[PDB]
């Protein structure tokens, strides 16, 4: 090997740079070798030499020894089948050809280069024989009925005949007509052989420069053009040198020689290591030790790196696949050595980078070559080794107009003049963004039939994913905005499209120099990210349930900063493959373990600061439901929240894009669906940041007026507006637009039938408390006017300004109660919620009387029953009739009689939903204390909300 | 100056990290560990049974000033932060080397 | 419309063929599916969107040159001579004029040059001078290498070929880029060489379709010639499609057959006008189309063979998953894994709902053929062995009980090393041995059969053995490399071993194994590549997820039947590639989302606050979890409330486990290749055993070759201690456990005659433990070893002596007083010692003193066993004023010596568990212990999954 070494430094620059060609071909699947019969002679099978003595010596007698010269090897074999016949002819091939010699390893080493085809001109059986002991399948096309009655696309083509169907002459081409008559007895063996040679690279492996077979390959190939082929390789194993006339005469013919006495040195009749000598120096495929000079680590780069100049970023994670699997790049820019058993072309590159000294030393095209691989390394964030680098740095940077949310400019960008492709590239992307489907199918339709001009495989291949997944997005849609002309024409063209066959039927240079780009067309995107969040799951779960608290290096790194080149790679490439829920289930899984992590590594006695992009992906790929599986088990609200004017401007995105899109007319039914769950998930996150008066009075404006129904309810918008007006304080604009809201559903009453729908059972009234909750001597003038311009009609308003009857005047206080009273439950239990009734009279305990004995009437064959049982608690209800309804409500029942309830009817809930005084008078007991105690420590174990807690060290013990 | 393997089991008030003693109770290379037993069958009443090695158990009268406290592969001694969090943390061994958590 | 009366009505022309026609449509169209329909395009589809005809030409080239058109109608080579007699009389500079004026120009296509180019062709070959089938290739974004002059073969882009045969008008309107002269008819084969070439190595390699000629059209007698000097059908015959508006003699329709051509006409299928030929065009490019449609299993007889066409090659593997069988047939038909098919898509024949109507009701069975009825009961087989039964709408008896038969899973080596040593009669023999040899850590014998499998299915036709031996072999190169990169980089294979495989091995891409195979290993075993990536258990994580989330109708046999299902494509066809450890998540996952489901819902009352657990719910938990996911489980959910059956089948794998480390471990029988797998089975296996009730020979097996043949380095003398308590809490000793543990400390005993034996153990656990179980259920047990042991006991021998103190309540009363003529108390290990045999009932003052020295020497600790004081002194034992000074050194003796002025914010959330009933319960008849440990005890509920702090706060604190 090292010796071999020294002649790897011991060649001239012709020899290198075929071993360049033969190995290149030997990787791309265009290296045929050309088999011959001076590899077939050692493992010695029976000359031709010795049978035309033979076929002299039963023909003349007195054998020549006047040494055999050129067609003479020819005419004696025919003389022989013209005068003594055929029967004698094929007796002496049965006598020297059926003999059974074992290969030798230079039958072995042809086969361990993965040829492409094997062409031979051997007549015997030791090829297939050598082939069957590696496990290779070829089809033996021996001869002309065997061409399109092959099994497989590898040939053993057996050009001049062979014996395996019986040892006669006219099974091969021995005699001299045999020769003359080949291109009218063999048609197709011969096209599919001269069709090879001009479609592949050839490389003779057994010949000499005489040997007529290479001259009939030397005739045809001078009968063609100013190199439309490509030059056939001879490797020569001969004694002698070859002479340099030779070389240059054969070299002009066609042939290119690499002679194999030229660069070692040995005796006469050692044929093996020379066929060793070429043929051990031909299979280093795998060590490529060319680049020993710091002028050609960098041409070695620019051929593994430089045609991934039209990507905008690539995946660290894909890296370690665009290297074969040496160097696996950690996402910090720290680069780990894990086989590499040969040279440090990266070790080398980074040492001829940052040290200048070496970097003048190198020559020009190869210096700007560098310039634009130091630009490209130094863009997608690797920098070092692992050994000297302390400082990993952080802050990567999505900068992509569709990740902000920042639409604002899309519609900007979009309305441009085209210069480019991939221009036209992110203005599809924009329009698919923005809803706009179909001119985004049209436009992706375009950019496939305008990528055939230039040569880029991953603009076609990308819009063709893109094309794909807007069409499952189309598909998925309609299933649930287009012309009944577009619906035909798309489920016409994306029929029998399969995604899987989209990759695999490519041409070769976009096999590997594009490698990477074959995760994308199924699932296997996010693999390795899921199996190394599975173990990270484990082990910050195993060290919570005991208390390990790590003092030492934290793990969230890992995961946080494996996530975001997720979501760089897609969005700053324009890739509509966003749609798909694997990603969603990993980002919650992703930054619910990273907010569980920061949670519980708080109040350890003994960063994830939440910034700008920690909350995008929130808001995109989270549900409500989901956030509020988060406040339930991890209190967010102790997190100290940054960026607080990148998330104001974010949200503030949000609360225009309602805005604008809902106000007279902007609403597609295709934009509308993807954004107002953004908008949704997103608002409902916003207690967290602390707003200015301008951010929270432009989301409160756009949340209680611009919003539309049908997917947020009247009640349904108090939760999010108690929860943005509970982190900051009203200003007097709050107010302002909770009273113009309020002025506007008053309004809205002025015709029957307007009934507030609304989940929650909360509405307008509840606004006004809130109003009167910061602001507890506020009078509305406008709410004042319209009660004051009452009437004795209109019921309907008159009881909706009878539930926001705190908010009003004296003179509209008393033209207000100047019709209604108390009548039934309904206005008693407004009446003791606005606050305008302070002890109760018995009429009232009676009316509860008659409604408890409609229930009754219930029991027999909107529940106000636990709010009577419970005034019978707090020793507001004087009377003693009230507990004959045993056995209706367990709640009911829990407050009338706290000695007989069944305490395993006792709700796991009900504890969360009391009040101060309540939850203090249930302590103020004996069973209630003895039972309650219980059903908050099982509920302690069986559920990870920290409230059922709060209650049981605040009130009960 | 080796913070980033101190990790602090807080169920029974240890900071588990490689260090070797070198005490007076005068011995060599000496490192503890501690076990978390449930509910050991009659094996006084305590949670955690200090297992002292010195290459193989001591068999135990019990001194031990630390003198001289090495972290192992990183070296160059580190007996100022032991003898701190012997300053904070009271609990017999406030540096074990490993916890068995049965 | 359209399509209910051209489709519809042209089902009626589909029933409407004669018997050539039908066979004819399926070659075209599996070979559009294969990659082998080459179609050689014509100029009768040219000629449609109007491109100027030769014979206009001619015309012209008649009119200035002689004057007076003929009109005597235009035979045929004088086609060729009009235009070479212009040549040589009156020149070139006239004659590429004449081919400016016409043919330049921009005629737009017509559908039928894209009806071509919808049937995916392999190449496209054409005769041709215009561009107009590139620019139907334009509109479609398809990249053809437009091969049209003899620079171009080598110099060509893409392996998809625009093949113009004839020249091409591209590089310009000269007559020397075409073939239009008669001599450049006469000088082709020298002109063009490498076009002609690649044209008839196509055609001997391909299927070859003609679509634009008629059966004169010198072209095709150029090729008629070539293909007649050929043999005994070397080739494949051409398909002619022949649109005229006469229809076809029969006598021209029998000698081109046999010419070589294979005419599909177009005027014999329909009925239509003289001059309308796109519709004819149309007409048989429509009914060629219909390459997903497959209307042709009309009848009962050929949906017999659609199925024997797409499940018949798998009957060389011996289960198929479920979930593989939907992407078997293309995406209809999801298998449930409970035998129920459910319709997915499917917009056409229920060819599978056929087939269950010709199954079960024999009155349609009895119709079929003869060898369409054995093609039938082989299907029948193969859909009833993999667990296929019905639709999903006449089924609510949905089965269940899955059976991984292979002796690989069960455990049972036992049979396989006796399996391997018969004699091999096949290489799905030598597959299965192969197999064993690598699950019983033989991999050397394993490799080198392997090895001798993918050289032995060279001559059979087989590419799932041969395929899934490569996967394995390359598997057990991971295992061979992960071995010994903690092996040497003990010695398990020879330097000679290491080097061959990291030889041969090097450069092996395992995702380049699929796609470099043939096609009958690309479609007909489609399913066999998500086993070379881990991309083989996705679709059932993604589908646990949601229910991970979720968690009438229980969903536990959603995850309990599709695990089952992936346990049983491995096993049972051989697989080695099961050293991955997702598979292992999955399992743990699965089978801990079972078990806390399983306990969640038993303790439901309804109104609230199976899993029977049989023999393979306990190879799992044995096989792939360890031994602190057993303790997780256990400290969340209480599994002794499972109701364990098949406990004659647990008991034969558990002391199949027992007399596997008895025979290995007896004198001789280690591999530390097959060590390090099967030990760690022993271990996980021998944890979960207390959920079992043995017999007294089935735990008398066990618990012998636990204490006795059990290994050290990997069980620990006091780590047996916890192994043995909870076998012997399930059962009860049955005076043969008891003969067992005391053997046991009689064979401890005996080692320590010897100094430095010093029994290493991790947990403080020793054989005074296994002293105080035996007197735990046998309270009058004297054992006459250890006594007799005592009274040949002399001055000497002190290690022996302190043993046999330890173990001081199994003793005699002779060998008491002999043993205690000997020992006394002198520090705090014989104290403590004392008072854990029993041996001290009250303190005398020196005890107490020698605990102050001690907690001195705990002084000289604090300037530069106590927890076990402040509790003596905390239960009253010490009498002593002396002890309250040693404060600020434990938090646990301050908790208990000073329980007035220790802060509480520094008790440990722990510390509760580890307490008897007499502190607890002392503790709690306490004020500040009471008001903060009630405090930490909630927080702890809140903080844990363990039940057992809500025990200590329920049944002592309220």
């Amino acid at each position: 090997g090292e010796k071999l070494k020294e002649v790897f430094l011991m060649l001239d620059n012709n020899v290198v740079e075929c071993i360049k060609e033969i190995t290149e071909s030997s990787r791309n699947g265009k290296l045929v070798f050309f088999v011959g019969a001076g590899v077939s002679t050692l493992s010695d099978y029976p000359q031709w030499w010795r049978l035309v003595d033979k076929y002299h010596e039963e023909l003349y007698g007195s054998p020549k020894k006047g040494n055999y010269s050129s067609d003479e090897y020819l005419r004696i074999p025919q003389i022989f089948y013209n005068v003594k016949g055929e029967m004698a002819f094929d007796g002496i091939l049965k006598d020297f050809f059926q003999v059974d010699k074992p290969t030798n390893p230079i039958h072995d080493k042809i086969l361990a280069m993965n040829p492409a085809h094997v062409i031979t001109t051997n007549y015997d059986n030791l090829i297939d024989t050598a082939c069957w002991k590696r496990g290779k399948y070829f089809s033996v096309i021996s001869a002309e009925e065997d061409v399109a009655n092959a099994t497989s696309s590898r040939y053993l083509l057996k050009v001049h005949g062979d014996f395996r169907k019986g040892f006669k002459g006219e099974n091969v081409v021995l005699k001299e007509d045999d020769y003359l008559n080949y291109d009218q007895n063999y048609p197709l063996i011969s096209n599919l052989m001269k069709t090879i040679i001009a479609t592949h690279t050839i490389v003779f492996i057994g010949y000499g420069l005489g040997d007529y077979n290479i001259n009939m390959l030397l005739n045809w190939v001078r009968k063609l053009q100013k190199d439309s082929f490509h030059k056939p390789f001879f490797i020569r194993t001969d004694p002698s040198p070859i002479e340099n006339e030779t070389l240059i005469y054969y070299e002009n013919k066609g042939l290119r020689i690499i002679d194999a006495a030229s660069l070692i040195d040995s005796n006469e009749y050692d044929y093996l290591e020379r066929y060793s000598a070429v043929m051990d120096l031909l299979i280093e495929s795998q060590e490529n030790k060319f680049i020993t000079k710091d002028d050609e680590v960098i041409d070695y780069i620019y051929g593994k790196i430089s045609p991934l100049f039209a990507l905008q970023y690539i995946r660290k994670i894909d890296l370690k696949h665009v290297f074969e699997y040496d160097y696996h790049f950690e996402v910090n820019g720290t680069v780990v050595r894990h086989k590499n058993k040969g040279f440090g072309y990266m070790e080398r590159f980074f040492e001829l980078k940052e040290s200048c000294d070496e970097r003048s030393k190198l020559s020009k095209k190869q210096y700007e070559r560098f310039n634009a691989l130091f630009n490209f390394f130094e863009k997608n964030g690797v920098i070092c080794m692992a050994k000297d680098a302390g400082t990993l740095n952080t802050s990567i940077e999505i900068n992509s107009l569709a990740y902000h949310g920042k639409y604002d400019v899309m519609k900007k960008f979009i309305e441009e003049q085209s210069v480019s492709i991939e221009d036209d590239y992110k203005k599809a992307f924009f329009l698919a963004c923005l809803g706009r489907w179909e001119e985004s199918y049209d436009l992706y339709s375009n950019i496939i039939l305008n990528s055939i001009d230039e040569s880029n495989g991953c603009v076609y291949y990308l819009s063709q994913i893109n094309r794909y997944r807007i069409y499952q997005s189309i598909t998925q849609a309609v299933t649930q905005p287009f012309t009944d002309e577009f619906l035909a024409r798309i489920e016409r063209e994306m029929t029998n499209f399969n995604i899987d066959d989209l990759f695999n039927g490519m041409p070769f240079e976009f096999q590997k120099k594009y490698k990477i780009l074959e995760f994308l067309s199924d699932n296997q995107f996010l693999y390795d990210d899921t199996v190394k969040l599975f173990e990270l799951t484990n082990k910050v779960r195993s060290e919570m349930s005991e208390g390990s608290y790590s003092f030492g290096m934290s793990s969230d790194i890992v995961v946080l900063l494996r996530l975001y080149d997720n979501l760089r790679f897609l969005y700053e490439n324009c890739l509509w493959s966003v749609s798909f829920h694997e990603f969603h289930q990993y980002i919650r899984n992703s930054m619910s373990l990273l907010i569980e992590k920061a949670e519980y590594e708080r109040t350890r006695d003994i960063g994830f600061f939440m910034e700008y992009y920690d909350f995008v992906n929130i808001s995109r790929h989270f549900k409500i439901d989901d956030i509020k599986n988060l406040e339930r088990s991890c209190s967010i609200d102790k997190i100290r929240f940054g960026e607080q004017e990148k998330i104001e401007e974010y949200l503030v995105g949000i609360a225009e894009e309602i805005t604008k899109q809902f106000s007279a007319n902007g609403m597609n039914v295709v934009f509308y669906t993807q954004f107002i769950s953004e908008a949704k998930a997103a608002l409902y996150f916003a207690k967290y940041v602390k707003l200015s008066e301008e951010g929270l009075g432009k989301i409160v404006k756009a949340l209680l007026f611009y919003f539309p129904e049908r997917d947020l309810d009247i009640g349904k918008r108090y939760v999010w507006l108690e929860r943005l007006t509970k982190c900051n304080e009203l200003p007097k604009s709050i107010i302002s637009i909770i009273d113009d809201f309020l002025v506007l559903q008053a309004e809205k009453h002025i015709d029957q039938n307007y009934s507030e729908v609304s989940s929650n059972g909360l509405y307008s009234r509840d606004y006004g408390a809130l109003i009167k909750h910061f602001e507890k001597n506020f009078i509305s003038k406008r709410l004042s006017e319209i009660t004051l311009c009452l009437t004795q009609d209109k019921q309907k308003q008159i009881d909706f300004l009878f539930k926001l009857l705190p908010l009003l005047s004296t003179n509209a206080k008393s033209h207000l109660l100047s019709f209604k009273s108390v009548e039934n439950i309904n206005d008693l239990m407004n009446g003791i919620r606005i606050g305008l009734i302070d002890e109760f009279t018995p009429e009232h305990e009676e009316l509860i009387i008659e409604y408890l004995e409609t229930r009754k009437v219930n029991y027999i064959v909107n529940d106000y029953m636990s709010t009577f049982g419970i005034w019978y608690f707090l020793e507001e209800i004087n009377n003693s009739k009230m507990e004959e309804f045993i056995g209706m409500d367990d709640q009911y029942d829990f407050f009338v009689d706290p000695e007989n309830f069944d305490y395993k009817k006792f709700i796991p809930s009900w504890l969360k939903n009391y009040n101060d005084k309540l939850l203090g008078k249930i302590a103020g007991n004996k069973h209630m204390k003895h039972h309650v105690i219980e059903v908050l420590k099982e509920r302690v174990k069986n559920s990870n909300d920290k409230r059922y807690l709060e209650i049981l060290m605040n009130y009960f013990i | 100056g080796a913070t980033h393997d101190l990790v602090y089991h807080s169920k029974i008030n240890t900071f588990v990290w490689d260090v070797e003693f070198d005490i007076v109770l005068e011995l060599n290379k000496c490192y503890f560990v501690k076990c978390f037993n449930p509910y050991r069958i009659n094996g006084d009443f305590a949670v955690s049974s200090i297992d002292i090695f010195s290459e193989g158990k001591r068999l135990l009268e019990f001194n031990f000033k630390i003198t001289k406290a090495v972290h192992v592969a990183t070296s160059k001694d580190v007996t100022e932060i032991v003898l701190h969090l012997s300053e904070r943390i009271s609990s017999p061994f406030p540096i074990v080397k490993e916890v068995v958590y049965l």
